[PDB]
């Protein structure tokens, strides 16, 4: 019964719930993994020690929050979730796949915790660039172990985009066109492409890592005629994808959550958004090397870097301001998650902005390496995907779960989680411009001030997800089951209350041929 | 070339994949694999909506091109209309179901 | 020599292959058991009739 | 199906009692907070 | 969003128990191992 | 070098049963012929301990840790030099 | 060197590291106009009670909201190339150091003429002379001449380094089985600090970079002491 | 040859109630039970290399 | 409700995802420790579970298409989606390594002689063996498509033998390329040229494998007729898979074989 | 003789077969120059820029490598 429900699955809520409890619960792991980061880094001197036990802490932090916490989330969790019930689908083409894709994860994750046991882990960097993460500096099962959680993570996740793909296309109702989608669908349809041509070309590049340390190849040894850059391009072509793989499922979020609690129908300039996150999709693959300014490149391909890079800006530009065009004429609610959804309107705005001064090689060379880049990517990652799941799920709560949060709770939550991370990540704009390197865990005497400062940010933050544990807690706790839902006209999801059946649209849905 | 001994659907069909084969035949459309065509709308002539229960979920695309379906349910009774351009749906019962 | 031949005929050996490869099995462990043949009585855990 | 349906029961684990539930919770995500601490500690005692 | 009131619903009294108990959770173990660290890094 | 050739409108079954037998198969056999004439077996090649090559940064998971997998003893030399 | 409290860019050492000070005075600019543009439309739009919930037209709006950005890039674009190619420029110098990363150490090669090599290592926090840099001072200094166009060539001789000096506004990796090449040029003579910039182990922060740059006379004196 | 599909497409639609990767028979039910049993004795296995391995 | 309206399939509950889940898990950390405690035993007992997962996982997709009818259209378009896109992953995780090639040998460094191939390295010929490799696995791709004609055109015999013929031409290329490993003068450990060599080439060859029992399990469903002349989507998707594998090999010829030797 | 000039053959950031190519070139008129004699005439320009550019463990190597012949390069 309880087996057959939970480990034997085939109905896309219960994997979509499965999901959201393995990422935040990885999403604890990840949170103090974050804090001993700063505990490290909050009075000058060494806490823990020298830079590999050091380093083994910042690589899990980043592992565990890219490939644990946000992808399962997001993609995983609300994809699973929402995708069939806002297309009117009984469930997604591939329900066994499906579960796969779920249960690939916990090894996965063993593989990820069993190399930092062994050994004296994995100091490597996400990166885990050779030659530190060759055979010779880091002997031992340990590199091994992460390149095999990274398979399988990888394998879990490009057999989802193969099922959200052939769902998302194949199981809509015979009159609906793709044009007449939600953007929520549209961003985890792209994200889904994203993921079947990256992930591979990764996978690609640490088995030629694994045979470099275990069959005696020579992809990226000089000796043999190697080259660790190899490994950088390989890397970075996936890598950069990646990150935009985080951000759309975020986007859809948004335009799903701004539009709701503007008491519109519809986002301002729907196609202007499909236009957006597919230019976007598509730009992201031709830009990898922006992250290997300062390796030794020719002056001209790096100017190609640089323009490719920036042009990037127009398409997330219009994506703003038609967040912006949507609040327009609407009747604004002030709920928890449109606070959520504001917030990551400008965080997310100064992070990328942020991130166009690094797109500039010349400027990047000496900004590459230091805590500006931690700036910029912890402002759209830890206010930008973030805020967009903070906001997704106190708006999505209800319809998963039956009961009610308490909305002052959940405001209280935001306010702390407002500081925190600003005041984290604010003064490393400064220490980064000023030089401090990334990956140390200590600094010459002058960083003192800046970091003391960003380390007792990140306390207010642990404050923030400790209190949240408890809202969802107390929601449990109270019992208050939910009755009206409003703008169900343009809103499938909840058409089948709160939470919907073990089996939707048994009878399919009707949809006239006009 | 020549020869023979492959089985057909018509002949090795079974299951769903079976019902769906005769029912498209006789030209009729049990496991809504077609996209039912718009009727008047009109009170007088109302877009029939079949159902197997005593009420359906209707999506209405008011006008050609838009990208937003307004979605209801359409119960058991007097015609209904969609909320956004009035448009009458009248539930019906679904006949062929095996 | 054409008639062994035939659509029974493959459906009839596919019948009777079990009973007569179970007896090819039981022949040649039988055999091994009885010429006490050497290198599989490498690789039992039990009879072993060597010290 | 004889899947249960309804608030409180979509999901693995029992929300009826909210005691019983707040050792869970505390045990789940507890465990997952700890867990780093004690990877540390670990490579702290080893030689 | 209606709700209907809480079929049990959590006094004040209750709320400050589980809001303590959530934070000791977190709290404890973290700072158990965070207090002996010099032990460690001397064996 | 080719550019294309005899045209037969119509492809079914039998057309490609016909290429089957008619090319594909006959290619084979043509390549099966050459490759069994060309079949010159290349006297193992001078031994040099160059660094590039018959490397070893990890003696392998199989063996003495020091033999590749489809190790031809004829043709392969260790890092030392030819086996024997 | 980077003092208590700052905010910026450390004093540029050299010409194209003023260069950089002031294209990012001028990208910064930008973004500050950007970021507070939105966060003024954004409190613009929650500060009424008047609606228009009905349809709006789209497209319209979106050509400003499309062309503009569009100008924008171009104006950091074209001076952010100019200064790209600018450090990649056909320059002739008068003397060529090689520097190769270690784990955890830097050690130079000048060899122009006689060979002369070195090891540069941190000084332990414990034996520093009062008034000095606690996780920045070096054993041996790397001298060099002021007021020259100095080559600089990156390697490494195990896993990949980088090396960095932020006044000079430099910063190139060093990678194993590679030579890559850097034009160094202070025009002002001191101590001149900077850090490896890319993660190698274990003490990846203790192993730092310290750049003295005296006049010729003293550098050629310096150099033949030195071996 | 044969062609009997005819006979299992009967044996499977029967409404036993069985799930279909047992729908089959016995052998069915052996065949779960051998595989349940090596993945779950296997993982175990794991868990006490790695326990094992994590120290020195 | 109840009784469902939708030409879709709901799977009943597998144990198998799980199954399958825990065999990666088996075979990852197995892998571990033969590279690292020298031991196979825990990659054993995880070849062995992933097999059976396999085979019981599409036992039972076949039980749910063949035997039970689940297979309506809407189902099977479904699949070829699924097939296409699996393919596309499987073209992007070969350019990793076309990448690297290409890589080495446009720019070899000075480590290797500052040439291609790297001096010490004796490449094969490519119009030896390599030639003929290539006109089997072209030969199979006209065969595999005669297969499929007769399929459609319900001629059971014909079809068996084209399958057949298909098949042993997967198998002796199987055959002549593992003996090319063997003659082969140089080995994985032989620099740059050997790494990018056996490993572009060795995956590939495991996929004429993979292939090549994936045409056995349709040869056997045929005997068993389980596809009809219109539908046989198992067989479509093994005629897909198999076109990709001469695909590969082709670039494979030209770059590595005669190109980059 | 300051230090090994710009050489347009090698205008990039990376300077590997710069440092290469004269290594080489040395050397392979050294030999020549010996096996002609014509009054053993030196090639010095080529070892000066090579040792300029090319670091000292590099250099030692190859030397090593030409010692015991296994050097790769063809001189
Ligand atoms: C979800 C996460 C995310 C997102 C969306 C982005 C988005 C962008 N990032 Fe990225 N970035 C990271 C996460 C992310 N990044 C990470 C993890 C790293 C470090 C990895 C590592 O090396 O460890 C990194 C590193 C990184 C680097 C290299 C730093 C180095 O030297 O090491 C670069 C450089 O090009 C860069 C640039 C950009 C750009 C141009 C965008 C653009 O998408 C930004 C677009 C947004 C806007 C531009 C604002 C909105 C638009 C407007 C308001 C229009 C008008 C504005 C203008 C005209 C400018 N990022
Ligand atoms: C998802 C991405 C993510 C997120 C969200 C964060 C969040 C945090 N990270 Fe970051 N970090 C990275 C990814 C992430 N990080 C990466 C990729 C690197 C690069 C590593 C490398 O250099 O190799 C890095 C590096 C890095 C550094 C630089 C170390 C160095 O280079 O020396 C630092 C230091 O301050 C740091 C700190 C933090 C802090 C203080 C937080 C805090 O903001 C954390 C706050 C807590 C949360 C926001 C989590 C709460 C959310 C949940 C738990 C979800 C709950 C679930 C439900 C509601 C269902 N991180
Ligand atoms: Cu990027
Ligand atoms: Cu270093
Ligand atoms: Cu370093
Ligand atoms: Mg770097
Ligand atoms: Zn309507």
């Amino acid at each position: 019964m309880f087996i057959n429900r939970w480990l034997f699955s085939t109905n896309h809520k219960d994997i979509g719930t499965l999901y959201l409890l393995f990422g935040a619960w990885a999403g604890m792991v990840g949170t103090a993994l974050s804090l001993l980061i700063r505990a490290e880094l909050g009075q000058p001197g060494t806490l823990l020690g020298d830079d590999q036990i050091y380093n083994v802490v910042v690589t899990a932090h980043a592992f565990v929050m890219i490939f644990f916490m946000v992808m399962p989330i997001m993609i995983g969790g609300f994809g699973n979730w929402l995708v069939p019930l806002m297309i009117g689908a009984p469930d997604m083409a591939f329900p066994r796949m499906n579960n796969m894709s779920f249960w690939l994860l916990p090894p996965s994750f063993l593989l990820l915790l069993a190399s930092s046991m062994v050994e004296a882990g994995a100091g490597t960097g996400w990166t885990v660039y050779p030659p530190l993460a060759g055979n010779l500096a880091h002997a031992g099962a340990s590199v091994d172990l992460t390149i095999f959680s990274l398979h399988l993570a990888g394998v879990s996740s490009i057999l989802g985009a193969i099922n959200f793909i052939t769902t998302i296309i194949n199981m809509k109702p015979p009159a609906m066109s793709q044009y007449q989608t939600p953007l929520f669908v549209w961003s985890v349809m792209i994200t889904a492409v994203l993921l079947l041509l990256s992930l591979p070309v990764l996978a690609a590049g640490i088995t030629m890592l694994l045979t470099d340390r275990n069959l005696n190849t020579t992809f990226f040894d000089p000796a043999g005629g190697g080259d660790p850059i190899l490994y950088q391009h390989l890397f970075w072509f996936f890598g950069h994808p990646e990150v935009y793989i985080l951000i759309l499922p975020g986007f859809g979020m948004i335009s799903h959550i701004v539009t709701y609690y503007s008491g519109k129908k519809e986002p301002f300039g729907y196609m202007g958004m499909v236009w957006a996150m597919m230019s976007i999709g598509f730009l992201g693959f031709i830009v990898w090397a922006h992250h290997m300014f300062t390796v030794g490149m020719d002056v001209d391909t790096r100017a190609y870097f640089t323009s490719a890079t920036m042009i990037i800006a127009i398409p997330t530009g219009v994506k703003v301001f038609s967040w912006l065009a949507t609040l327009h004429g609407g009747n604004i609610k002030w709920s928890p998650a449109m606070m959520w959804a504001l917030g990551f309107i400008f965080l997310f705005t100064v992070g990328g902005l942020t991130g166009i001064v690094l797109a500039n090689s010349s400027l990047d060379i000496v900004l590459h390496d230091t805590y500006y880049v931690v700036a910029h990517f912890h402002y759209v990652l830890s206010m930008g995907a973030v805020f967009a799941i903070m906001g997704g799920f106190v708006h999505w709560f209800p319809l998963f779960s039956g009961y009610t949060l308490n909305d002052t709770w959940a405001k209280i939550h935001f306010a702390i989680m407002f500081v925190g991370v600003n005041m984290t990540f604010f003064p490393q704009h400064f220490l980064g411009l000023s030089g401090m390197p990334r990956r140390y865990s200590d600094y010459p005497d002058a960083y003192t001030m800046w970091n003391t400062i960003s380390s007792m940010g990140s306390f207010i933050s642990l404050t923030a997800v400790m209190l949240m544990v408890f809202i969802i807690w107390e929601a449990f706790a109270s019992k208050r089951e939910v009755l009206t839902v409003d703008l169900t006209t343009t809103n499938l999801e909840w058409l089948n209350g709160c939470p919907p059946p073990y089996h939707t649209f048994e009878e399919p849905t009707y949809v006239n041929l006009k | 070339a020549s020869g023979g001994g492959v089985p057909t659907d018509e002949e090795q069909a079974t299951g769903l994949e079976r019902e769906v084969m005769l029912a498209a035949r006789k030209g009729q459309d049990p496991y809504n694999i077609l996209a039912p065509k718009a009727t008047s709308g009109t009170k007088e002539d109302p877009n029939l909506v079949p159902s197997i229960t005593n009420k359906r979920i209707v999506g209405c695309i008011c006008e050609e091109d838009n990208s937003t379906v307004i979605w209801f349910w359409l119960h058991k009774g007097e015609a209904q209309r969609c909320p956004s351009c009035g448009t009458h749906y009248k539930l019906v019962p679904h006949q062929l179901a095996h | 020599l054409s008639r062994f031949l035939g659509p029974r005929y493959r459906e009839l050996a596919r019948n009777w292959i079990p009973t007569a490869s179970m007896w090819g099995a039981v022949g040649a462990v039988g055999l091994v058991w009885a010429t006490d043949w050497r290198l599989i009585l490498d690789w039992v855990p039990y009879i072993n009739g060597k010290f | 199906s004889h899947y249960e349906e309804g608030p409180g029961k979509n999901i693995p684990f029992s929300v009826e009692n909210k005691w019983r539930l707040l050792a869970m919770m505390t045990l789940f995500f507890g465990s997952g907070f700890a867990a780093p601490f004690f990877i540390v500690r670990h490579q702290l005692l080893k030689k | 969003i209606t709700a209907k009131p809480a079929k049990t619903p959590t006094s004040p009294k209750e709320q400050a128990i589980g809001l303590s108990v959530t934070f000791l959770s977190f709290l404890l173990p973290a700072g158990w191992v965070l207090y002996h660290l010099d032990n460690y890094k001397k064996s | 070098a080719s550019a294309a050739k005899g045209d037969h409108g119509g492809t079914g079954a039998r057309t490609w049963r016909f290429l089957t037998f008619g090319l594909a198969l006959p290619s084979v056999a043509l390549c099966t012929l050459n490759s069994w004439l060309h079949s010159g077996h290349r006297e193992r090649p001078a031994f040099i301990p160059y660094h590039h090559l018959r490397i070893r940064t990890k003696p392998f998971s199989w063996g003495d840790g020091n033999h590749t997998f489809f190790h031809n003893p004829r043709v392969n030399p260790l890092p030392t030099g030819y086996e024997k | 060197m980077a003092y208590p409290m700052q905010l910026g860019f450390q004093d540029a050492t050299s010409p194209i590291m003023e260069e950089l000070l002031h294209f990012h005075d001028h990208t910064l600019m930008i973004v500050f106009l950007i970021s507070s543009l939105v966060l003024y439309i954004i409190s613009l739009m929650l500060t009424t009670k008047l609606t228009h919930t009905s349809t709006m037209d789209a497209q319209e709006v979106e050509t400003i909201w499309t062309i503009l950005p569009a100008i924008i890039l171009i104006l950091i674009a074209l001076p952010s190339l100019r200064i790209l190619y600018m450090m990649d420029e056909i320059n002739n110098p008068s003397l060529t150091v090689k520097t190769m990363g270690h784990q955890w150490y830097w050690s130079y090669e000048y060899t122009d003429y006689e060979d002369l090599s070195f090891d540069s290592y941190m000084i332990p926090t414990s034996e520093l002379k009062p008034g000095e840099l606690r996780l920045l001072e070096v054993d041996n200094r790397v001298v060099l001449p002021m007021e020259m166009t100095i080559r600089m060539l990156v390697s490494s001789e195990d896993v990949l380094h980088s090396w960095a000096v932020p006044s000079l506004g430099l910063k190139t990796d060093a990678i194993p089985g590679r030579l890559n090449q850097t034009t160094l040029m202070s025009s002002r003579p001191g101590l001149y600090y900077g850090q490896c910039s890319e993660i190698c182990g274990s003490n990846h922060s203790f192993m730092p970079i310290v750049l003295e740059l005296v006049p010729l006379k003293y550098f050629e004196k310096w150099s033949a002491s030195m071996l | 040859f044969e062609n009997r599909v005819a006979e299992k497409q009967k044996l499977f639609q029967e409404d036993n109630g069985l799930p279909v990767h047992l729908k089959g028979g016995a052998t069915d039910n052996i065949l779960y039970r051998v595989t349940m049993t090596l993945c779950l004795g296997g993982t175990l296995y794991s868990l006490y290399c790695l326990g094992w391995a994590s120290f020195p | 409700m109840t009784h469902q309206t939708h030409a879709y399939h709901m799977v009943n509950p597998s144990p198998w995802p799980l199954t399958g889940a825990l065999s990666a898990l088996l075979m990852t950390s197995g892998l571990t420790m033969w590279f690292h405690f020298n031991s196979m035993t825990l990659l054993m007992i995880g070849l062995t579970t992933n097999m059976l997962t396999m085979y019981q996982w599409w036992r039972d997709v076949i039980r749910e298409s063949t035997f039970q009818g689940h297979h309506t259209p809407a189902v099977q378009k479904g699949l070829r989606y699924g097939m296409i896109l699996f393919i596309i992953s499987e073209v992007l995780f070969f350019t990793g390594f076309f990448w690297a090639f290409y890589h080495s040998s446009l720019a070899p460094t000075p480590e290797l002689g500052g040439c291609w191939p790297p001096t010490g390295i004796h490449p094969l010929n490519p119009l030896e063996v390599p030639l003929l490799n290539t006109s089997v696995l072209l030969a199979s791709g006209v065969s595999i498509t005669w297969a499929h004609h007769s399929l459609m055109e319900g001629d059971r015999k014909h079809m068996l033998q084209a399958l057949f013929i298909t098949i042993t031409l997967g198998v002796y290329f199987t055959l002549l390329q593992a003996s090319e490993y063997y003659e082969a003068p140089f080995t994985i450990s032989d620099g740059v040229y050997g790494s990018t060599f056996f490993v572009a080439t060795g995956f590939h060859g495991l996929h004429v494998i993979i292939g090549s029992t994936f045409l056995i399990v349709c040869f056997f469903r045929q005997l068993k007729f389980h596809f009809t002349s219109n539908h046989h989507f198992g067989f479509e998707a093994g005629a897909w898979y198999w076109h990709f594998v001469d695909v590969v090999w082709l670039f494979l010829y030209v770059s590595i074989y005669w190109w980059g030797s | 003789y300051q230090t090994a000039p710009f050489d347009s053959r090698f205008p990039n950031q990376n300077q590997t077969r710069n440092c290469w190519q004269n290594y080489l070139d040395f050397h392979r008129c050294e030999k020549a120059m010996t096996a002609k004699g014509g009054d053993v005439s030196v090639c010095e320009w080529y070892r000066r820029v090579y040792k300029s550019l090319c670091p000292i463990s590099w250099v030692s190597t190859w030397d090593d490598r030409r010692a015991e012949g296994t050097f790769p390069g063809k001189i």
